[PDB]
């Protein structure tokens, strides 16, 4: 045994998405995508292949950076390490010359 | 069955859910959408100046 | 249709670029200050070095 | 007050421009940076020191 | 049902921070397209110092 | 002012109602004509009846689309980020930490990049001078350390 929904009951259901669910923010954000799109749907497709491009270029260059990273890690944790001189040559130097 | 689909339909979508969803959404894109525009074309014609 | 489309195609690609995304982020956004004080520092020790 | 034809029109004929063909892109892009960043965070303590 | 717990759950609270987001996005690329020609610069005339 | 053509229920006596209310300034003077720019007519019944048909049978399932357009973008949405709500929260998160930082710092950054691009640009033609600088820094002192003592 069931029965059907009533109109007032739907109607409510429907109300209560419409009143709780946030209703007036939508047309906010329509608004807005309105501004993205806004005759620029050409250079929006033209930057994602550009993208493309670019992020290949720079994938293809991941093993570079990653030596990159570990060369100056050990170059700066060497002069870290010297602080101490280097300060003392900031310190002593600049009068002398 | 018009009146029970509807309702099929309403249960499904929960208030608190979509309402949070949509206040992120919109405070998100507030005020920034002709910016952010603006923003991927410059950054067209910076990937067209550095690739 | 299109946007079915582009995220039907694009889903089984979008979790990988979603973690590598978060790590890299947060190798960076958990040393927001670090960072900061850093670019402030170069940007004196570089305003010298291009000055002369 | 959310369904003027304007902005429901710019839209939808902007979205088709965009992303019309476009998926192989996408997924190159998401490929290309997903490799890049993780070999990236595998740095981590590399980057922080 | 499923949509919308999903989307719930990557929206739930980033309303200020997905704003931040997207204004230090633009706030960026404008400022990266308008000292584009240093970024040229620098990327032409680092290579035959640091290989010299 | 503009005179509009209302229907005040399902059934009813349709009115002619001058929609902006006086607050002052010139007047309506007698014997004027409105055209039909400054008129409005009711919506009808016949026309909401061919628009509610137009957009069930155009954005309607089809025998090549059963689901349709919105059940078709439903389902794509709904199956292609199960799964994908929390990674894409920490992406989020973590995107947006990281460009404020450094949009906080974008102003000193962008100053090191115009003063590196100075550096550059006055450095970067004398590099066969630079190896040759160092050639003979390195010979000079050479010259002083033949020996241990």
């Amino acid at each position: 045994s069931s029965a059907y929904p009533t109109i007032e009951r739907t109607l409510a259901g429907i109300s209560g998405i419409l009143t709780g669910g946030g209703i007036p923010n939508i047309e906010v954000i329509q608004t807005e995508v309105f501004n993205i799109l806004n005759g620029r749907a050409d250079q929006i497709r033209e930057f994602l292949n550009q993208l493309d491009t670019f992020t290949d270029e720079l994938n293809q260059q991941r093993e570079e950076i990653t030596r990159a990273i570990d060369s100056t890690n050990r170059l700066l944790n060497i002069v870290s390490q010297r602080n101490d001189t280097l300060d003392r040559v900031l310190t002593e130097f600049p009068p002398l010359i | 069955t018009l009146f029970e689909t509807i309702t099929a339909i309403s249960e499904q979508v929960d208030p608190i859910k979509l309402n949070e969803t949509l206040t992120a959404a919109a405070q998100a894109l507030d005020g920034l959408g002709d910016k952010f525009g603006r923003s991927i074309v410059d950054g067209n014609a910076i990937l067209a100046d550095v690739n | 249709n299109v946007l079915s489309e582009t995220v039907d195609q694009t889903s089984p690609h979008l979790s990988a670029a979603l973690d590598g995304v978060a790590r890299f982020s947060e190798t960076i956004g958990k040393r927001d200050e670090d960072v900061k004080k850093l670019l402030a520092s170069a940007n004196k020790v570089a305003t010298v070095l291009g000055d002369r | 007050r959310s369904l003027e034809p304007e902005k429901v029109n710019t839209i939808a004929t902007s979205l088709i421009t965009i992303f019309q063909g476009q998926g192989g892109t996408i997924n190159d892009i998401l490929d290309q940076t997903a490799q890049l960043t993780a070999s990236l965070a595998d740095r981590d303590q590399a980057i922080g020191e | 049902g499923t949509l919308l717990d999903e989307a719930a759950t990557a929206f739930g609270g980033l309303g200020p921070s997905l704003q931040r987001l997207v204004d230090s996005t633009q706030a960026i690329a404008g400022d990266f397209r308008a000292n584009i020609d240093p970024v040229n610069d620098i990327i032409e005339n680092s290579g035959p110092i640091i290989d010299s | 002012a503009t005179a509009s053509i209302l229907n005040p229920s399902l059934v009813a006596s349709r009115v002619i109602q001058l929609s902006p209310p006086y607050t002052g300034g010139p007047t309506l003077r007698d014997g004027a004509v409105l055209d039909v720019d400054r008129t409005q007519v009711p919506i009808e019944y016949d026309e909401v009846r061919n628009q509610v048909t137009r957009l069930l049978a155009d954005l309607g399932p089809t025998p090549e689309q059963p689901k349709g357009p919105f059940g078709d973008i439903i389902e794509s949405f709904a199956d292609g980020f199960a799964g994908k709500g929390e990674q894409l929260n920490r992406t989020l998160r973590g995107l947006s930490d990281a460009l404020t930082a450094l949009n906080e710092g974008r102003g000193d950054f962008f100053a090191v990049v115009k003063s590196l691009a100075l550096f550059v640009n006055a450095l970067h033609r004398s590099d066969q001078q630079f190896v040759a600088l160092n050639n003979d820094l390195a010979q000079f002192t050479n010259s002083f350390t033949n020996t241990d003592q």
